């Protein structure tokens, strides 16, 4: 959300999600990302939809995208012996999507 | 990386407390030390001199940073270069010599002392 | 150019309340008068020093509520070792509770309520032009000193140095004697000596004086 | 009426309709004459519908919530006069509340910032603008009730209050009395009070028949002509009126007497209360037997108001009812 | 009116900690609820292969084939139509409550507000879902809903039982979630007792047959052994599926297994 500085008003802009409607966003080194930054794309991975609620603009916008993702293990190294589980910290929330 | 570092110390000495107290109250009690004669002596001596170093420096200074190394690195000795090269600035001269050598690693090693 | 309150107060007091809150922004000028009385100006193409020699009355309130049997008293407050250092006397009142003493707070304060006059005693409230009056007299005097007042000086300064290497203790007394505590036992003595008296300052002056630096260090357990 | 219980509470407001009596004193000075009111309590406890009855019944009043307020929305703002051209000052909610009230919820919510300027109006009643070549010092002498939460969701009796609340000590000591109220699970309480709130729930408005939804339109009729026992709410608000505008009690020496055994006996001992006691605890008693005067439509203070002050301050700090 | 959809901690329940450990929303925001769903997977085969079938049939497009004909018969309405229903009750009705209703539903607040005293006494600690006056009110709510569907000018005791029939699916069975085992200071010395008690009773008792609740607790109390808490140490064996069966009533304890 920004303002305008011709029009003077809240205006949406777009984003990666965005940019990427109807096409493919790549995030290289999933891992090593902040959970905050993580979670905003839980609406977007299943429902194909992102809804604003700010400044007085209530709006929701549409991104048919596809996310192919890239990640290190713990230990950057996979244990053969260990369930999938304890190889990464994701919970299943994001791994079932 | 700093050249010098100084302690200072402040121990419940009867004969220093009292020395300082005296001369404390003296100053506050109302009853060879030039004013600007060092501000151009410094003048001169850091726009017009430069000084260089010679065998005499290379004897002592070699052998005192081996007797040194009998945990001193190798900072230790370009620190005694610069603070002979120094000394050799006052008592105006041109060139260093052996007591400018010996006045800094005394210094330096006073330094070490503490 | 707009000078600030420390500034504006020159010959003056600075009553500095509620001083715990205050950002060390202002510790910086706080600390900065303490050690040469001249503040440094803004950063607005002027390089300008002003004269800034003035005299500090502080508030403190203690953190998370009231004294606590944590022995430190640089646990009481937040301000720190070496800022109050430079104060020259710090004064601790604890509100302890007594019988007696809440009975007579108690009737003072409902006597004013009830009349709205002070309870009328034996003690005579001098007036307060008056007040104005000696206090300027006495600002506009100016002492001296004398060589034999000066060396009991000496002689207390190391007494109490003495007591302070071995006055480190678990509770009571901050830190040790400095020197600065020797030149605030003169700089007070100054004022005893200015109240009443001229030209070279009483014996008992100095007695006066190191009597009231001694209550205010006890009063640490009071 | 439509409250089970909070009977204490309930008295705690009323002296605060009929307010003490205030004192001009040399140097500039002025002691206050409002009763200061907080509620912490637990979910669903009747804290909130108090503020909008205060609200209601009052002569003045301003509803204020803690995370949708602003410094510069209660103090005071510089805005611009169109007609003429000026820059002027415009009121916020503290100084529009003169000689009222201002009722706060959601207290403890309140940003920090936010919560400094409160500070100041409860300490000197007063505000300083100081802005845009604007300097002025406005006048806001306003009583102040306020509900809050806990910390934790619920209080906690194995922990100390000052753990509880998440409040400063310098505001919390402005407030005259601070009641913890507390639900406690028992059988005859639920079945009593679900009884009460199941009566409440079945009443008919007159002129409305069973089904009916109630029509709070007026149908654009906005006037029909362009100008034990209980008492009925503007009986109660002339009452206040009167007892506001006719006495002016003064304190006796009989009820100094109670009132200074009282705060004797209350700051020498060893009962652990939810607040420290301490020199300001002396004018709250002196406020409360203020009010209970003016209450009696007396002149002086007899002892019975020191009396049934010195019992609310006694149930508002122990809690020994 | 707030509608709200969360995931807990973990993503998944893991029933096996504590619900205080699994619940971030504080008490404050828990009370204004008046209906918290707690759901869950149970992994059954039967139920997985009638929701494969379903969701298959939505795409394989046999979905609408069918959807339109109930909605034809008598079965289903449309959006339009539920929409206008809607409104129209609305702003139509106001139902009102009978002085039966009101008995009934004070005696149900009263045994829901006296089992969390029991919950929170035996687990030690503070339940994370409250109950308040507001859950009364709740209850109250939706009974007058429930009537407002009939467009009915008062409300009965038939609209009770399934209000109160859904405040227990909702939110009681959220509170009561009946922890097995926590291995914390509540039944501490149980951590211990409930072999102890399960060696006895399956040394007294051979696979074959039965015994009773009354026999259960006298001669095994005679001893000073009770604990006032072996009512679900019974049904934890019997979760075992071999040690504890209960017939006939209740009053009949059968062992059925190693
Ligand atoms: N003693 C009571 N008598 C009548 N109704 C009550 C009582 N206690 C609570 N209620 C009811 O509980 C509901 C919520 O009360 P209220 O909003 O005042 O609570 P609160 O203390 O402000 O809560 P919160 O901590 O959630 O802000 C209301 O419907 C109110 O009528
Ligand atoms: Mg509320």
């Amino acid at each position: 959300v920004r303002k305008d500085p011709i029009t003077k008003e809240w205006t949406l802009e777009g984003g990666a999600l965005v940019l990427a409607d109807k096409g493919v966003c790549l995030i290289d080194e999933f891992d090593k990302m902040n959970d905050q930054d993580r979670t905003s794309i839980h609406e977007a991975m299943e429902q194909q939809s992102i809804s604003i609620s700010k400044a007085g603009i209530v709006t929701t916008l549409q991104a048919r995208c596809s996310i192919i993702a890239a990640a290190n293990p713990n230990g950057g190294r996979y244990n053969s012996t260990l369930p999938l589980a304890q190889n990464v910290s994701l919970t299943e929330p994001i791994l079932s999507r | 990386r700093f050249d010098l570092v100084y302690l200072v110390l402040d121990k419940v000495d009867e004969k220093n407390d009292r020395e300082l107290a005296k001369h404390l109250t003296n100053l506050y009690l109302e009853d060879v030390l030039p004013v600007e004669f060092l501000t151009m002596y410094i003048s001169y001596a850091k726009e017009h001199i430069h000084p260089i170093i010679t065998e005499a420096a290379k004897t002592e200074l070699v052998r005192a940073y081996v007797g040194m190394r009998k945990t001193a690195t190798t900072r230790q000795l370009e620190s005694m270069i610069r603070l002979a090269e120094a000394h050799a600035k006052m008592k105006l001269k041109n060139v260093v010599e052996l007591e400018d050598v010996q006045e800094a690693v005394r210094l330096i090693r006073s330094a070490i002392k503490d | 150019l707009e000078g600030g309150a420390l500034v504006l107060a020159d010959n003056g007091i600075c009553c500095i309340d509620e001083f715990d809150k205050m950002d060390e922004s202002d510790r910086t000028a706080i600390h900065e008068v303490m050690e040469q009385q001249t503040i440094s100006i803004s950063k607005a193409g002027i390089n300008t020093t002003l004269n800034a020699r003035t005299s500090i009355l502080a508030a403190a309130n203690p953190l998370y509520g009231r004294y606590n049997p944590r022995l430190s008293p640089l646990d009481n407050i937040n301000l720190p070792a070496a800022l109050l250092s430079r104060f020259d006397i710090l004064f601790l009142m604890l509100d302890i509770p007594s019988r007696d003493d809440d009975e007579k707070l108690a009737e003072h304060v409902t006597y004013v309520h009830m009349h709205n006059k002070q309870p009328d005693l034996d003690f005579t409230p001098v007036e307060p032009s008056k007040m104005r009056e000696y206090i300027a007299y006495a600002k506009t005097k100016r002492p001296v000193m004398s060589e034999a007042v000066n060396d009991y000086v000496v002689q207390a300064y190391i007494r109490l140095r003495q007591d302070s290497k071995r006055e480190m203790d678990s509770k009571f007394s901050f830190g040790q004697a400095t020197p600065r505590t020797l030149l605030g036992i003169i700089r007070l003595s100054q004022a005893l000596a200015k109240l009443r008296l001229a030209d070279m300052v009483d014996i008992d002056d100095v007695e006066e004086a190191l009597r009231l630096v001694r209550v205010s260090k006890e009063s640490l357990y009071q | 009426p439509s409250i089970y219980g909070h009977d204490h509470i309930k008295k705690a407001i009323l002296l605060m309709l009929m307010g003490g009596v205030e004192k001009n004193l040399e140097n500039g000075s002025h002691l206050r004459g409002d009763i200061n009111i907080l509620m912490v309590g637990d979910p669903s406890t009747a804290k909130s519908q108090l503020l909008r009855f205060v609200l209601n019944t009052a002569s003045l009043a301003i509803a204020t919530t803690g995370r949708g307020s602003s410094g510069v929305g209660l103090t005071a703002a510089v805005t611009t006069d169109r007609e003429t051209g000026e820059r002027r000052l415009e009121a916020g909610a503290m100084v529009l509340a003169d000689r009222g009230v201002v009722c706060i919820d959601e207290f403890d919510k309140m940003t920090d910032v936010d919560r400094v300027a409160i500070h100041e109006v409860m300490e000197q009643q007063t505000v300083t603008i100081a802005k845009a070549g604007i300097h002025t010092t406005l006048n806001a002498r306003c009583s102040v009730i306020a509900a809050a939460n806990p910390v934790f969701g619920q209080y906690d009796v194995n922990r100390d209050p000052h753990q509880n609340i998440a409040l400063p000590d310098s505001l919390l000591s402005r407030f005259d009395l601070l009641f913890v109220v507390t639900d406690d699970i028992n059988e005859i309480r639920d079945r009593s009070i679900s009884e009460h709130v199941l009566r409440t729930h079945r009443y008919l408005p007159p002129g409305y028949l069973e089904g009916e939804p109630v029509r709070e339109r007026l149908n654009l009729s906005l006037a029909v002509g362009e100008d034990p026992k209980l008492v009925t709410i503007p009986f109660l608000r002339k009452y206040v009126q009167y007892a506001k505008e006719r006495v002016i009690p003064q304190l006796t020496q009989e009820a100094i007497n109670v009132i200074v055994k009282n705060y004797t006996d209350l700051r020498n001992d060893d009962n652990t209360k939810k607040s420290p006691i301490t020199a300001r605890t002396l004018e709250t008693l002196i406020r409360l037997a203020t009010a209970h005067a003016k209450v009696r439509l007396s002149k002086t203070v007899n002892k019975v108001d020191a009396k049934v002050a010195a019992n609310l301050l006694r149930f508002a700090l122990l809690g020994e009812d | 009116s707030v509608l709200a959809a969360a995931n807990p901690i973990y993503g998944r329940y893991d029933d096996l900690k504590s619900p205080g450990d699994n619940i971030d929303f504080q008490t404050t925001i828990l009370s204004r609820f008046d209906m918290i769903f707690i759901v869950k997977d149970d992994h059954n085969e039967e139920r997985d292969i009638s929701i494969a079938n379903h969701v298959i049939n939505i795409h394989t497009g046999n979905a609408n084939a069918m959807q339109n004909q109930q909605e034809e018969n008598g079965s289903e309405i449309s959006i339009e139509k539920m929409k206008r229903y809607i409104t129209y009750c609305r702003l139509k009705c106001a139902p009102r409550l009978s002085p039966q209703a009101a008995e009934k539903l004070s005696s149900n607040f009263v045994t829901i507000r006296k089992q969390l005293l029991i919950n929170e006494l035996e687990s030690t600690e503070r339940s994370s879902i409250p109950i308040t006056i507001r859950q009364l009110e709740a209850i109250i709510r939706i009974t007058e809903s429930l009537a407002k569907l009939e467009l009915s000018p008062i409300a009965q005791e038939r609209h009770v039982d399934e209000a109160i029939r859904l405040f227990q699916a909702s939110t009681m069975d959220a509170a009561s979630q009946d922890p097995i085992g926590g291995l914390n200071q509540a039944s501490g010395t149980s951590l211990s007792e409930i072999r102890r008690f399960e060696q006895e009773l399956k040394r007294r008792l051979p696979i074959g047959w039965s015994t009773s609740y009354q026999t259960l607790r006298r001669e095994f109390v005679d001893t000073h052994r009770f604990s006032q808490l072996a009512l679900d140490k019974a049904l934890y064996a019997l979760e075992k599926h071999e040690t504890i069966q209960l017939r006939h009533q209740g009053q009949n304890i059968y062992r059925s297994g190693v």
